[PDB]
DNA sequence: CATCGGGCATCGCGTGACAAG
DNA sequence: GCTTGTCACGCGATGCCCGAT
């Protein structure tokens, strides 16, 4: 067709689409001030409006509004401890309902004084020298909670932040912070273990078999998994197949599940021999549903 | 003078004293145009009426003035420590809100987002999911948002749908508004960046239980010398899909001094696995073997695949995948 | 208690200038 | 040198207000 008209007549459009718009703007701003919806035209419905945001009047939302909106999408309790020796230098209020812990107890405390004593290395990995995402067990005899954080390593003081003389932060000198949310949260799999039975390889089809992930295994005994009726059963078939390398060795046993259910599994075993001395690098199993 | 004009200029007064009481920098402000003027003015009414319903501080028994300044700015804490942006979207498919940090992961400004259709960022194969996921309440799901830095970025939300009250929608009951964190995604996998004659050395016992390397070695495995020589043999650091090779041509370096070009994977200290192309050679001394020198290349998960796609020998777990620890 | 014409105010439409990209 | 969009402007068709019937 003809260009100069189709051009004229899509720019109409436009120009009508947009007029639609602005109308419907004008319309929702009468819905969304006070005596407007309780009718008027635009400018009486614009000088509403006008006078409605400069009664309710830098950052779309207050602090409170976007930690409100973060804390109703997915929880989590704000935490800001030094990288240096874990001193807790702050904590939100949101680690009452998350933790069922007063604020006071995280204050003057260090991180690793909160999660448990296994994890207390592995935050070390984490807290030595950007973002930083991992997973421990905090505190709440004892009850403790899988709790994952993800934050990141922010360089103290913060900017705008006026540290007095007298605040007890005034001494402290970290150079480096912590400043991370916490938040609560038939086939068959191959394995390696040491000669003891703790899982250092993990295949990834565990959870379709067992219903656990990789992590949820690795560095755990394989007989803590096991009906105790057949954990001595297990542990002698891991005591055997050491004796006998090279040697196949399959053992039945009931295996608690993710749902903590008790499926029998098939467990081959043998031991992989270094190829210059013949020493046991690891044992592989293949466990499998029966 | 004429009617028209002043109608229009009374119009506009009123839309650029609108725009002047807007919660945004005046640098933002000035380049607006009065369509998304109304659009942000009725945002920034629609939030605020929600959270005039929704919304309403350390212990007084914790109260310093420093721990008052960090309250003050909590909000912004959270959202640092995100790693992402969030999200808040109406039954509509309409963006309630998307937080600043949206700008540091696709680009998009969040004057710019506010009050639009979601589906404008989201691509087309993944937007009927999305819509699948705005209708128990708790929401976990996966979605490539359109990524404007420097085409899409796959992006993990975790959320939930809870009424969006203040609405005065036309009397509506409020809807159930989406209310979701959007991260980046995960891979477990080490590639060099600088990939290129990044190689190696090591020396290994002829176990081959590591006893040196070098300082572009450290770099890659990540692991200190000390680290890397108390954690067995090198067999506790191969990929169980692996070991069966690495035993073969250890065999063949023992039977003829030189074991030849092998792909595997090696276990990082952030018990990652990364791709390296090696070839262990054999010193002697007194004319017998001494140690094992390993001269290592690393290589992209895609080479490695490769790699493992052109597999020599078929050997049992060929194929299989999974994660893996080490102690000493 | 209306109804009726004045003249100005609202309002939607189409087009042209102009510019970012 | 083309495309999409913003802003202003001219222009009638109704709107509102209000003396004057
Ligand atoms: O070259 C290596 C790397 C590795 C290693 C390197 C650094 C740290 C830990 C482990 O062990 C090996 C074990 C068996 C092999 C067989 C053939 C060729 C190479 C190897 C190697």
């Amino acid at each position: 067709m003809d260009k100069e008209r189709l051009a004229r007549e899509n720019h109409s459009e436009i120009e009508r689409r947009r007029r639609n718009k602005m109308t419907a703007y004008i319309t929702e701003l009468s819905d969304m001030v006070p005596t407007c919806s309780a009718k008027p035209d635009k400018l009486t419905i614009l000088r509403m409006a006008v006078s409605h945001m400069k009664s309710l009047r830098p950052s779309f939302l207050t602090d409170q509004e976007l930690k409100h909106l973060i804390l109703e999408a997915a929880d989590g309790f704000l935490f800001i401890v030094s990288c240096e020796t874990g001193r807790v230098v702050y904590v939100s209020d949101s680690v009452t309902p998350v933790l069922n812990q007063p604020q006071s107890e995280w204050f003057g405390s260090t991180l690793y004084d909160q999660v448990h004593p296994d994890d207390v290395d592995k935050l070390r990995e984490q807290l030595s020298t950007s973002r930083r995402s991992f997973i421990c067990r905090m505190r709440c005899e004892p009850h403790f909670v899988v709790v994952h954080c993800t934050g990141y390593i922010k360089a103290w003081p913060p900017a705008g932040v006026s540290l007095p003389d007298d605040d007890p932060e005034a001494g402290q000198g970290s150079k480096f912070c912590l400043v991370a949310i916490g938040r609560l949260q038939p086939t068959e799999f191959i394995s390696r273990h040491n000669i003891e039975g703790i899982f250092t390889f993990v295949d990834h089809r565990c959870v379709a078999t067992v219903g656990y992930q990789p992590q949820e295994l690795l560095g755990k005994n394989i007989v803590e998994f096991c009906h105790p009726e057949d954990q001595q059963l297990l542990r002698d078939s891991f005591q055997q197949v050491v004796k006998l390398k090279g040697q196949v060795l399959s053992v039945m046993f009931r295996f608690r599940s993710k749902n903590q259910e008790w499926l029998w599994m098939r467990t081959s075993s043998f031991t992989f021999q270094n190829p210059y001395s013949d020493e046991i690098e690891y044992i592989i199993c293949t466990n499998t549903n029966v | 003078s004429n009617p028209s004009k002043r109608h229009r200029d009374r119009l506009n007064t009123e839309l650029d004293r609108l725009a002047s009481l807007l919660p945004f920098p005046q640098d933002v402000i000035n380049k607006l145009d009065k369509l998304s003027v109304l659009r942000l003015s009725v945002s920034y009414l629609r939030a605020k009426s929600f959270f005039d319903v929704s919304l309403k501080g350390v212990q007084d028994n914790c109260r310093t003035k420093f721990r008052e300044g960090l309250n003050l700015q909590e909000g912004e804490f959270l959202l640092q420590a995100l790693n992402g942006f969030v999200l808040v979207v109406t039954t509509d498919a309409l963006v309630f809100y998307a937080s600043s940090t949206i700008q540091d992961y696709l680009g998009f400004q969040q004057s710019d987002v506010i009050h639009q259709s979601v589906y404008e960022l989201i691509h087309t194969e993944d937007r009927a999911e999305f819509q699948r996921q705005l209708h128990f309440m708790e929401r976990c799901f996966v979605c490539r948002l359109r990524c404007l830095l420097d085409g899409f970025l796959a992006m993990n939300f975790q959320g939930r749908l809870k009424y969006l009250h203040g609405q005065n929608k036309k009397i509506l009951p409020p809807q159930l508004a989406l209310f979701a964190i959007a991260t980046p995604l995960q891979p477990p996998s080490i590639l060099e960046i600088r990939t290129k004659n990044f190689i190696f050395r090591t020396k290994h016992k002829l176990d081959f239980t590591p006893t040196g390397c070098d300082a572009k070695g450290k770099i890659v495995l990540g692991y200190t010398e000390a680290e890397l020589c108390m954690r067995g043999t090198g067999y506790q650091f191969i990929h169980a899909a692996d070991m069966l090779y690495c035993a073969e041509y250890h065999v063949r370096m023992i039977k003829t001094g030189e074991s030849g070009m092998i792909v595997f994977r090696l276990l990082t200290k952030d018990n990652r696995w990364t791709w390296v192309q090696s070839n262990a050679r054999l010193v002697y001394k007194n004319g017998r073997p001494d140690y094992i020198i390993a001269t290592q290349r690393p290589l992209t998960d895609e080479e490695g695949k490769e790699h493992l796609r052109k597999r020599t020998l078929k050997l049992p777990f060929m194929f299989a995948t999974g994660e893996a620890v080490l102690y000493e």
